[PDB]
């Protein structure tokens, strides 16, 4: 769980909400969208198994991790969506056609929500468009995202967390900078006011030979937690693969019902046929000659014609 | 759709029904036709034997966190045969404990 | 569809970095001068001078490419194979021949 | 870039991935750390 | 505009073609994170200003 | 994005923090760039001495009145420069009082 | 107001002429003019990828 | 538009307001002009005497059933004339009776 730079938020301004949106894949025939996020959904504060709550990086000066009930998440695009599954940094949901995906962890007052621009348009499978899976009709092969959290679509390489400096740790008094580490929180006060000055303290320690807070940075060491290779964190000294997490909701083949059109009335004439086809929604018609000259004809037809 | 009923608090592996016979599916051909749950219909409380069509309770049936979706406590599932393509449906209703 | 992966940026406080060669697909690297970036405290580097910032980017295959993907082929001379049912007099037979 | 086969490899799991997508980095401008970039559209999508 | 006096939703609607408009030489849905600045005009939120 | 922290009830004129100094902007040059808050971000509770760049509490802070739909009680506020164009961002967060 | 910056065009030169390969996900304005007696001014909104 | 006020719980046949008289429409010509209630505005609680344009209680007035749409108990009705074409509105405000 790491906070991250979010393009747009409920105040219409740059935000660092731990719910930053990542890649938004939508290759699912059913229209389910796989969303990667910057807050782990599907673990307790310890990060062990759970389903009712989620953990997001905190805004407090301690910048620890907090766990809150997943009931607060309400993915929405043009309209309210419906969550299909939750697993760590990934969420699966079906959404109405929209221009932007918005994740809203908000609950009552807590109006945290980020938005990324992703074109989403209703898609159909087969040669005829359908507004709903039709009752009657031939069944064809299709592929949709799986709802089983186990099935893995890939992995993302996570690395060690890079140093995050927080201003409150440093405090300059009368031109004298005092690092103020949190209680029981040894902070590495690496500074350089004309000369390199590192070290670690746990008490209000005036950095000697230093007068400008612009020359000192104070940060703690919480390296035990692992973070995703997210371009919103400064990489740490080593950025080699610390671990791999499976990508859930793997795409899998399945069957999909498609409609059948009205059989065309055929009028026979000399060296020619007229098709009185009829279709309410766009229906594709393809005619190819059975000879050397293919002369294939392709046209989407709507309404009635001959 | 094979409608079925199950009580709550059932143990894991608890029998519910044989979809195969109820749908007159050849029990011997289930593997041959790749008999398998529809991926976008799979739901965590339920699990299906891929050799006989016997349905067996997969998780201790939580008549609260299921029933936030409905006080009807509906679990919903679909199954299909690859060759030839045949799609079938199952509905499972979690009954209340009558012996309260 | 390629997935444009951007590794996490690295910043030298006020030293200087250098762009190394890699072998990733369309591997691209650039160097920028003074940045003095912000993360959540408001100062993620002291000494706001020659704040060298390395930007790195490359592409890989999207997770869903395991199914939706095109294979490009070159075809050569094609052989014909036919299945024949032949019946002679009263007796019939099927065979397959090239 | 922007045409079919803009990214190529011998297999889905091959590590020898070669690409020329014409990706160029830009100098960051707003003080919040972020790396901006611009890139030609997926030529695979254009061909589709 | 509607007043939700409990269930007394007194409301008034008027036609006015409110389009999504943008400023500059580029269509966009949201102000991009990275880009140029340009002179624009917007309404001041301070309830005490004067148009 | 700058950050500031405050509590409720802080008197009118209570010092919050200079924004120019934080961003390393010449306080004298502030006038040369007509430095002021972006007109779609302002709220009455905070106000800026344009010449000095000092932000102060302009009306008494109240989590109940200001921070409906903001339980951590962030006020978000923004600033810009004209010669040449530049823009910056401030969050102001109102914390509880331990003298409860 | 912030506004986006389009993808930098790829210029191909040729004898008395240029070719801009352009990529723009959204409608971007392209405006060209000569530096002589006649402006020959041209304006076009371009979407997608073209030449 | 004619504004009217009426007590609740009044019985069927209780006269309330005379639209034709208040409008000034020739009472005798109503039938000649095909005077009648506008179809997509009739209310089950009220009915119109087509001989005189006299509106009366058709069903028992009740804030729990009439003002279900809006606590503001102001029933609404429309009436029209065909030759020549004319259209009129009627608002019947259900009173909080002083006997409550």
């Amino acid at each position: 769980p790491y906070l991250g730079f979010c393009p747009y938020c409920r105040h219409s301004a740059p935000c660092f909400s731990p719910i930053k949106i990542e890649n938004v894949w939508d290759e699912s025939d059913d229209g389910s969208i796989r969303i990667q996020v910057s807050a782990q959904f599907g673990y307790n504060q310890a990060g062990t198994a759970d389903v009712t709550k989620f953990r997001y990086m905190s805004y407090d000066h301690d910048h620890d991790i907090k766990e809150d009930s997943m009931e607060k998440l309400a993915i929405s695009t043009s309209g309210p969506c419906r969550r299909l599954g939750h697993k760590g940094y990934f969420l699966l949901a079906q959404c109405p056609p929209g221009d932007s995906v918005t994740v809203s962890i908000t609950s009552g007052a807590s109006e945290n929500s980020c938005t990324v621009e992703k074109k989403i348009r209703r898609k159909f499978v087969g040669r005829e468009e359908y507004l709903f899976p039709p009752v009657h009709g031939k069944l064809v092969k299709c592929h949709v995202y799986d709802h089983l959290k186990e099935t893995s679509a890939g992995y993302i390489t996570m690395h060690r967390p890079g140093p995050h400096a927080y201003k409150s740790y440093l405090e300059e008094a009368s031109g004298e900078v005092y690092i103020k580490p949190p209680s029981g929180k040894n902070v590495t006060y690496e500074c350089k006011c004309g000369d390199y000055s590192t070290g670690i303290v746990s008490t209000r320690t005036k950095m000697n030979g230093c007068t400008k807070a612009k020359q000192c940075i104070a940060y703690k060491r919480d390296q035990t937690k692992w973070v995703f290779n997210s371009p919103d964190l400064i990489r740490h000294t080593d950025h080699s693969v610390q671990g791999k997490l499976h990508i859930p909701f793997r795409l899998t083949p399945t069957v999909c019902p498609v409609p059948l059109a009205h059989t065309p009335t055929v009028t026979k004439w000399f060296k020619g046929i007229t098709l009185h086809l009829t279709a309410t929604r766009p229906t594709l018609l393809t005619t190819r000659k059975l000879g050397l000259r293919a002369d294939a004809t392709a046209e989407w037809i709507t309404g009635t014609t001959s | 759709q094979l409608h079925y009923t199950v009580q709550e608090e059932q143990e894991h592996g608890t029998f519910v029904g044989n979809i195969a016979e109820d749908l007159g599916l050849d029990i011997t051909k289930l593997s041959a036709r790749g008999f398998q749950t529809v991926p976008n219909s799979r739901t965590p409380y339920l699990d299906l034997n891929l050799e006989t069509g016997v349905l067996y309770v997969n998780e201790k049936i939580d008549r609260e966190q299921i029933c936030k979706q409905s006080p009807s406590c509906v679990l919903h599932l679909e199954v299909f045969l690859e060759n030839p393509l045949e799609l079938f449906q199952v509905e499972i209703e979690v009954l209340d404990i009558n012996d309260n | 569809k390629f997935h444009t992966v951007v590794p996490s940026p690295q910043v030298k406080c006020c030293g200087s970095l250098e762009c190394k060669a890699s072998s990733k697909a369309d591997y691209t690297c650039r160097v920028f001068g003074g940045v003095y970036p912000f993360m959540w405290g408001g100062a993620q580097c002291f000494c706001d001078s020659e704040n060298t910032q390395l930007s790195e980017a490359y592409v890989e295959f999207a997770p869903d490419c395991t199914i939706d993907h095109a294979v490009a082929l070159k075809v050569h001379t094609a052989a014909l194979k036919v299945g024949l049912r032949i019946v002679y007099g009263n007796t019939t037979a099927r065979l397959d021949t090239f | 870039p922007g045409a079919f086969g803009d990214i190529q490899a011998s297999s889905l799991d091959a590590t020898d991935i070669v690409a020329r997508t014409d990706i160029r980095l830009l100098k960051p401008s707003v003080k919040n750390i972020h790396v901006p970039y611009t890139q030609a559209v997926s030529g695979y999508e254009m061909w589709k």
